[PDB]
């Protein structure tokens, strides 16, 4: 904050909802709890300038969980290849993928 | 298909936005906002939040009801405009539809559209969670924590509503 | 970046419990007190390992005790239990309160034939301790090496040399 | 920018233009000095309609006391110029 | 970002262009203001509900609370604009500068 | 620096209060009867209503 | 308006700005602006005249639009980072939307058309709040997200603000439009040094607030809102003419006055970053601001404009307005250059 | 004391509905502080097991953690049954 | 699904009746029959002319009071938490502020319709 | 009357919830084997569809970490029947 009154007085006004890995009602986790924990712990104290370069592996894993861009593309590639073969009848679906 | 229900609602969600963004008579503008607020309930309801879906719809039905009363009092003319009455309104309505059509056409054919952000077209169902919750609704638990965790949010939101009533009386006193 | 390790279709195969939800619900309280050790040990593996693939062997013993649990009901309490879970199965919410008469017959057949006692209200909700020879995992999150903290500034504080040193100011 | 200044030539053109549209005045024998009654043959109420056509062309109210003295196209221009201070 | 986010963000862009392009009525622009809030509600809820960010589930509710305060405040000004000119046209509000 | 566009500009009011605009809108006129249950059959009550 | 209600509304303006400055959560930052906007409109509409209603409507439409962009930036930030912390934004599109959103709130060019109008349409006391207190919250956010701000975007907004503010004020005779354009130009300096040294953004902000409060307070003392009206001051309160002269010269950035401190320090930090062309352009462009401050001095202190006969009836009454802190603010706005090294207290 | 039972009588004659409102709302703010059963409302909520009771790893020095759910150790709901 | 069919059936039935109403009966249309009804005499002015709202202030207050249900409807779930002392304090706090809001607009003549 | 009954309804809810806890270990075990089997079925059919793609590694992870990541719906029911996918995604929300 601009003025860190919360830190001075030791009162939590809005730091309880800043991150999804903090305490949740009934200990309900978030889908990317593990990834946020690893990125937060990697980049603690070292500052933002260092964390942008040294916690890049964790932040790329964390962003993958959030938006699933790499995952969706991979599913897109498998889907596209399967459509081509089944279009020309070169691949036979297994009994469980269709029934 | 029924696997594209969210996408179909989202298209209707946009068409309702091109309804009141073209700015016809606020009577018809308020109708588009009711339509988009109804599908908006459906979209939010298909992602696991039913209280949120029925609350925004419930709130926006109250607002438009007041806006209807104000429209007949402050924002009316002899010939209220329909989407087909002005070249300006019609041009904005057709432009919005043609732009939604091409966004839908490309995102369904290529399954990949890039406008500022990279968007995917594999279906909204591909990002859902595969683990069922317990014996409760997660959205209900989160909202119910406004009174145990969000004490500071209750104070500011409570004060704003109280100050809201005071403010509107001052503005409308006149003379 | 690396292939995902997956068990074959021979380590995931086990004799499954093929009874419905009303059967499981009708026998949950006795099931949670007779097969407590094998499946409280599975859950400790599940929460510590944080990986389905690391607790398959523990999971098989859960399906093993469960099958053993139902075989004993089929030998001694076969008939009273059938009249019980059929009453629970009728209700759309599978309420216990509407089948209390049948529950008494099933709770006494097991008590006499097998000696089982139905846990009291709140027992199955306790946090229990389980003895396991499985080692406690280290780095279950597969965390890398954390970056080093910046050199902490030490020493005693001395006044600035020649004041602020801002343009012409001497203080 | 500022609208074109009103000039005695502009006013006279407007007065003739209004009278030309009137369907009772013959455009041939219509000068800037012809008398409405004795020359064009208009009657008392016809002259009233002409004055009202002038009220719309320019956009100011001509009362009855003044409108009775405006008996030809010239005095209308003289009255119009006087009101707008278009000395020219 | 799934294809639903494409249309939800398109809706926000439509209402932004709607607000920034007034026609005549001030009420017509206030509807675009409420349209933008509706989009922000759906986008916040979709992100929060899909990530199981439990505590964030109250943000959309709090978001609506202040949305109606703006809408209520906007109607208060529209009342006084019409009390002075008989219509809510925005071309009447040119007494300043001009 | 006067120019063409700002030729029509006028200094604002001394106390920042502009004159109230003369009559702008009229009341709604309603025919109440004769074919009205409460008009007693043959009454044409022409009411000027505000709200 | 009942005095009790007026105080409560003022405290809600302060409470809204304070929430922004003490919040580590974006939703609370957004709530602060909403609360601030809710309470500021009534003060604008306290004299209930058509100009006041027009000023409030234009200020509501501009600030409500910026709030939408502010929330959109927050939500995009959430999608790409999964957190609400008030720190560097994690998506470039989010940074652009919040930088433009906070430029609209401040009135920076090219989102500047409302500042001259709203100020002209509201009382002087309300205009003092708009030009001084309303810059505390937007700047307090720009002070925390500056690592993620696009350098070309923020510097472009600064150059335009200095040019637009300097050129706009030359055509003004109304004192409230003059101070509105003066605010726009000074906003350019504050955000021009933000990428390089945020502490100089605060130093410029504090000096500007002190000098603007001094100017508005002396305008309220004589109830003067036009150049010619301010020209009668020498025949009623000659002391007030000298204080106005000293403050205008200070705002112009002339040594040895206090207004030269921020410009002097901003040029230093920029040049240390090998930015020579921009400070030279900014310093020269600020001569436009100095010019229309000098016309005010010519018609207020350095010459004796014509007066009116009824002015003789004011010689027999004292100045009964409060003029709170005016003696202290004039000294701070003209005699602080010798204490420049004290700017380190802001770090 | 005479005046006090003259303002109350006036409001009870001119605004009985508001007298009931402030009485009902007043009792809502006070009784929870004085009620001896407010503790049990909090204890019942804790005793409701929404989540799974994840077991602890027996390190040999947890005498107060039950080994089996039917053991005397751990919290008991005997109070709730008799409530 | 079952809701979509229930909604689809309900409105399809209503649409059929409207379709039947306009196509089954015999029609005889002329200008006089379709003229607006104002009790036998021709209307004076369009029905689209402004119609003043004398309860506008209450209508705005309705929006602010209509949000409280959004904040107050979650109370049944909020009562299931372990922090009843905090939850109870903030539940009564929010309702009390609404009561103060109503009290202010009531004593200040805000509930009285303009004349 | 209402308070006595609401107290009996809490004692019944606790009993109802304890039945779930008694079964969760068994239901948890089956879910692990069903998710792992469905992931191998997808992997096996990915090897028979992406054999000719030049730059393809079958079953490659998209994360740098080797930690287990809960599969999302697409990774689990990717090449499945539409109806089967429909129930898993929207079956619960649409059940009434
Ligand atoms: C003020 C700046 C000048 C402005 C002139 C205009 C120019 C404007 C442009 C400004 C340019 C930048 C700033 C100026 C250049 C300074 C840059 C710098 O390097 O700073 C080094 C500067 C000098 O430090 P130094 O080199 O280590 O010590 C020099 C000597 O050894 C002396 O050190 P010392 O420790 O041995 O003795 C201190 C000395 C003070 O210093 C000096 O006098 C000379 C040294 C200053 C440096 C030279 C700067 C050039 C200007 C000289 C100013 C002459 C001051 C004397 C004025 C006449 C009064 C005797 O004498 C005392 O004051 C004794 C202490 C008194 C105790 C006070 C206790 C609190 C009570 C307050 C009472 C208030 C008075 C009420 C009056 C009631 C009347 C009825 O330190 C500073 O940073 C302070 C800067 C401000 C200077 C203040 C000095 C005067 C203080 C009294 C105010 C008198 C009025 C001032 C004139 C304004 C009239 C309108
Ligand atoms: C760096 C530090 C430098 C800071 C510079 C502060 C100096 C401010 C200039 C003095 C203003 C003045 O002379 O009063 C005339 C003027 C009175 O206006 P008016 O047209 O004569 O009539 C007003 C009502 O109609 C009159 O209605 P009424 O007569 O029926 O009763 C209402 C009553 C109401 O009395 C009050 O003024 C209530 C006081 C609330 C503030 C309480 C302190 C905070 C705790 O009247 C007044 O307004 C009293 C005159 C104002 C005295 C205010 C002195 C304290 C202000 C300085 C501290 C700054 C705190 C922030 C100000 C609020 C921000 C929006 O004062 C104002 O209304 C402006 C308020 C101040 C806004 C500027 C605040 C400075 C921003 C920088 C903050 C630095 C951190
Ligand atoms: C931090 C602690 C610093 C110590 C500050 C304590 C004194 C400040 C408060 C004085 C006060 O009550 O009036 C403030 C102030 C009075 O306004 P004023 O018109 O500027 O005072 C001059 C009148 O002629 C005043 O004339 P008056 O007839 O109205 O009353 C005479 C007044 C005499 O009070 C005074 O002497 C007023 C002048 C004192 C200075 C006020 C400005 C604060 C200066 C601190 C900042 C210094 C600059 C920072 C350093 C920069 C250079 C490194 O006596 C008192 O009120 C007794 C105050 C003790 C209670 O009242 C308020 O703003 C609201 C309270
Ligand atoms: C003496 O001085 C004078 C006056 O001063 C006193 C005057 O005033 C007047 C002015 C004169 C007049 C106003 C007319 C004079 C004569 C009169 C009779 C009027 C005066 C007074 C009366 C009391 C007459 C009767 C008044 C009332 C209010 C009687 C109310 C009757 C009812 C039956 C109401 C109760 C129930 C119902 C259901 C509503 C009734 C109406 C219906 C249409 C109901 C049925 C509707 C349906 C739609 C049926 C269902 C249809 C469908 C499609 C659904 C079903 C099918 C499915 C598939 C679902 C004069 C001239 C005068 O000289
Ligand atoms: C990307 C597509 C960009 C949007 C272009 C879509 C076309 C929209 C223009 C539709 C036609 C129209 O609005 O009128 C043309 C307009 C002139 O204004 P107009 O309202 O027609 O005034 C004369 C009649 N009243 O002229 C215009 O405003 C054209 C603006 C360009
Ligand atoms: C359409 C199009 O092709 O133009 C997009 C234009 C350029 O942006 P871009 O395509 O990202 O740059 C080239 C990278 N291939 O960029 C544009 O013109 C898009 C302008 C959209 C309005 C932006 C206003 C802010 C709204 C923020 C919400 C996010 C906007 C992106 C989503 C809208 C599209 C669904
Ligand atoms: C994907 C990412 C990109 C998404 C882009 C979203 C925008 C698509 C268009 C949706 C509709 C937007 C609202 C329509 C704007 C509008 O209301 O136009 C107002 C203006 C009114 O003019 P008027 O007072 O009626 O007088 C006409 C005299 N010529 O009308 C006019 O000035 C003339 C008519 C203009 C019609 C075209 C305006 C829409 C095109 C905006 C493109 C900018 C982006
Ligand atoms: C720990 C926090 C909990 C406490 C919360 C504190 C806030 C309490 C108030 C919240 C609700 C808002 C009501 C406050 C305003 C009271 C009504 C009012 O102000 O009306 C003013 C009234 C004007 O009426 P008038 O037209 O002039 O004619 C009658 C002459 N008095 O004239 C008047 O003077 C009003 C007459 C006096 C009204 C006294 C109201 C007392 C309310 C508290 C009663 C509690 C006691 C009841 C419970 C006892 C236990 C059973
Ligand atoms: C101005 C109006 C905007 C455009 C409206 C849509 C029609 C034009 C799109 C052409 C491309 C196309 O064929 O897209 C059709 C899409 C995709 O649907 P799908 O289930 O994936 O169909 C394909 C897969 N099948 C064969 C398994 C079913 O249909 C939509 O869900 C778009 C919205 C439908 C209209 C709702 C608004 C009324």
């Amino acid at each position: 904050p601009f003025f860190d009154v919360q830190k001075r007085l030791g009162v939590d006004l809005d730091r309880w909802m800043t991150i999804q890995s903090a305490e949740q009602p009934h200990k309900i986790p978030s889908r990317c709890h593990a990834f946020e924990k690893e990125w937060i712990e990697c980049a603690h104290g070292i500052g933002s300038i260092r964390a942008e370069k040294e916690c890049k592996i964790e932040f790329e894993d964390f962003r993958e969980c959030l938006l699933r861009q790499k995952t969706m593309k991979r599913l897109h590639a498998i889907r596209r290849q399967r459509e081509k073969l089944i279009k020309e009848g070169k691949y036979t679906p297994p009994p469980h993928h269709s029934g | 298909m029924m696997l594209y229900i969210v996408f179909i609602l989202s298209v209707i969600f946009v068409m309702g936005f091109v309804g009141f963004s073209s700015k016809p008579s606020p009577i018809y503008g308020g109708l588009g906002l009711i339509v988009s607020g109804g599908v908006g309930c459906g979209i939010v309801l298909n992602f696991g939040g039913s209280f949120l879906g029925l609350m925004v719809f419930l709130i926006y039905l109250g607002g438009m009801m007041v806006v209807f009363g104000y429209t007949t009092a402050m924002a009316t003319e002899q010939y209220p405009e329909i989407w087909l009455s002005n070249k300006a309104v019609l041009g904005a309505f057709v432009t919005g539809l043609l732009m939604e059509f091409f966004m839908v056409y490309y995102v369904l054919k290529d399954k990949e559209v890039e406008v500022v952000f990279e968007f995917n077209g594999l279906g909204d169902w591909v990002i859902y969670d595969t683990g069922d919750s317990g014996f409760f609704s997660e959205e209900a638990m989160g909202i119910a924590a406004l009174y145990s965790y969000g004490t500071w949010l209750v104070i500011v939101t409570g004060w704003s509503l109280l100050i809201g009533v005071v403010v509107i009386m001052e503005i409308t006193r006149g003379n | 970046p690396g292939i995902v390790e997956l068990p074959s279709l021979e380590d995931l195969k086990v004799q499954e419990v093929k009874v419905s939800s009303s059967v499981l619900k009708a026998a949950a309280h006795h099931y949670g007190a007779q097969c407590d050790k094998p499946n409280k040990e599975f859950m400790l593996c599940r929460w510590e390992e944080k990986d389905p693939r690391r607790c398959l062997e523990e999971g098989k013993l859960v399906n093993q005790c469960a099958l053993e649990f139902f075989r004993q009901i089929k030998r001694h309490c076969a008939e009273p239990f059938t009249e019980y879970w059929t009453c629970i199965d009728y209700s759309g919410l599978q309420l216990f309160r509407r089948c209390r008469k049948q529950q008494a017959q099933f709770d006494e057949c097991v008590l006499d034939k097998l000696g089982w006692v139905r846990p009291d209200l709140g027992d199955l909700s306790k946090v229990t301790k389980v003895k396991t020879d499985r080692p406690l995992p280290e780095n279950p999150y597969h965390s890398r090496a954390r970056p080093e903290p910046n050199p902490e500034v030490e020493g005693d504080l001395k006044p600035a040399r020649h004041g602020s040193r801002l343009f012409f100011w001497t203080m | 920018s500022d609208a074109p200044p009103l000039t005695l030539e502009g006013i006279k053109d407007r007065v003739l233009y209004v009278l030309k549209l009137y369907d009772k005045i013959d455009p041939e024998k219509l000068s800037v000095n012809s008398h409405f009654m004795k020359d064009l043959g208009l009657d008392s109420l016809d002259q009233v309609e002409i004055i009202m056509a002038m009220e719309d062309e320019f956009g100011f109210e001509i009362p009855d006391i003044d409108a009775e003295k405006l008996m030809c196209p010239q005095e209308i221009v003289d009255y119009i110029a006087d009101k707008k201070d278009v000395y020219e | 970002m799934s294809m639903v986010y494409m249309n939800i963000m398109m809706a926000f862009t439509v209402s932004l262009v709607g607000l920034l392009m007034y026609r005549s009525h001030l009420m017509s622009s206030l509807l675009c203001l409420e349209g933008m809030m509706l989009s922000l509600f759906v986008m916040a809820a979709l992100t929060i509900l899909n990530s199981h960010f439990t505590l964030a589930s109250m943000m959309p509710i709090i978001l609506l609370v202040f949305a109606a305060c703006e809408a209520a405040l906007g109607l208060s000004l529209l009342v006084m604009v019409s009390n002075t000119y008989g219509t809510d046209y925005v071309q009447n509000l040119n007494l300043l500068q001009c | 620096y006067p120019t063409k566009e700002t030729a029509h500009w006028k200094p604002p009011p001394w106390n920042d209060v502009d004159p109230p605009k003369d009559t702008l809108v009229s009341n709604l006129t309603l025919n109440f009867g004769p074919q009205h249950p409460a008009a007693h059959g043959v009454l044409r009550l022409v009411m000027e209503l505000s709200g | 308006m009942n005095p009790i209600i007026f105080i409560i509304i003022l405290l809600t303006i302060m409470l809204g700005t304070i929430i922004v400055m003490i919040s580590s959560h974006w939703l609370l930052v957004w709530i602060g602006f909403e609360m601030n906007m809710l309470a500021i409109i009534p003060i604008m509409m306290k004299n209930h005249n058509p100009r006041a209603t027009e000023a409030s409507t234009k200020y509501f439409l501009t600030q409500s639009t910026a709030s939408m962009l502010l929330m959109m930036a927050v939500i995009i930030n959430l999608m790409f980072s999964g957190q609400w912390t008030v720190m560097k934004l994690f998506n470039p599109m989010a940074s652009m939307l919040m930088t433009m959103a906070l430029a609209m709130k401040l009135g920076m060019a090219p989102f500047h058309f409302w500042v001259p109008e709203v100020t002209q349409g509201i009382p002087l006391s309300s205009g003092l709040i708009l030009l001084t207190w309303q810059k505390l919250a937007p700047m307090s956010v720009l002070y925390q997200i500056f690592p993620s701000i696009n350098l070309n975007l923020i510097l472009t907004l600064s150059v335009l603000s200095i040019l637009i503010g300097g050129w706009g004020g030359l055509n003004q005779t109304q004192l409230r439009k003059i101070m509105a354009y003066s605010s726009i130009a000074h906003m350019g300096w504050m955000t021009a040094v933000l990428p390089y040294n945020p502490t100089m953004t605060l130093l410029n902000l504090i000096i500007y607030i002190i000098m603007t409060s001094t100017m508005f307070t002396m305008f309220m003392a004589n109830s003067t809102t036009t150049t010619l009206s301010l020209s009668h001051t020498w025949n009623k309160t000659p002391i007030m003419t000298v204080l106005i002269l000293a403050t205008l010269l200070s705002m112009g950035g002339l040594p040895p006055l206090s207004g030269f401190m921020p410009k002097w320090m901003i040029i230093q930090e920029m040049t240390k970053n090998n930015s020579i062309i921009l400070p030279t352009f900014m310093a020269i462009t600020a001569l436009l601001n100095l010019y229309f401050y000098m016309r005010l001095t010519y018609s207020t202190t350095l010459t004796m404009f014509p007066s009116t006969n009824n002015m003789k009836m004011k010689w027999q009454f004292p100045l009964m307005k409060k003029m709170t802190f005016l003696p202290t603010m004039v000294v701070l706005s003209t005699m602080m250059l010798p204490l420049t090294p004290m700017l380190s207290v802001l770090e | 004391a005479e005046r006090v039972a003259a303002f109350l009588k006036n409001v009870w004659a001119k605004e009985p509905v508001l007298v009931a409102s402030f009485a009902i709302a007043g009792l809502a703010v006070i009784l929870p502080t004085l009620s001896p059963y407010t503790k049990y409302s909090l204890m019942i909520n804790r005793a409701t097991p929404y989540n799974y009771p994840v077991p602890l790893r027996d390190d040999g020095n947890m005498p107060d953690v039950p080994s089996h759910p039917q053991d005397p150790q751990g919290p008991s709901l005997e109070w709730l049954k008799r409530l | 699904m079952n809701l979509m069919l229930a909604l689809l059936t309900n409105f399809t039935l209503a649409t059929l009746l409207v379709i039947i109403a306009f196509w089954l009966p015999q029609l005889n249309v002329y200008s006089e029959k379709t003229s607006p009804y104002e009790c036998g005499f021709d209307p004076m002015g369009s029905a689209r002319l402004p119609f003043s709202m004398k309860f506008f202030l209450v209508a705005i207050t309705f929006l602010l009071f209509d949000l409280e249900i959004a904040l107050l409807l979650p109370l049944p779930w909020a009562s299931q938490t372990a922090n009843l002392n905090t939850m109870l304090t903030m539940a009564l706090f929010l309702i009390i502020l609404l009561a103060v809001s109503l009290a202010y607009e009531w004593t200040q003549k805000g509930l009285e319709w303009t004349e | 009357s209402m308070m006595k009954w609401n107290r009996e309804r809490r004692r019944l809810q606790i009993e109802d919830f304890e039945a779930r806890i008694a079964l969760m270990p068994l239901l948890q075990a089956e879910k692990d084997r069903r998710v792992l089997q469905m992931l191998r079925e997808n992997l096996e059919e990915e090897a028979t569809v992406m054999k000719d793609v030049p730059g393809w590694k079958v079953g490659e992870s998209v994360f740098h970490t080797t930690r287990w990541v809960t599969p999302m719906m697409g990774e689990l029911y990717g090449l499945r029947a539409s109806e089967e996918v429909l129930s898993a995604t929207y079956g619960f929300i649409w059940y009434t």
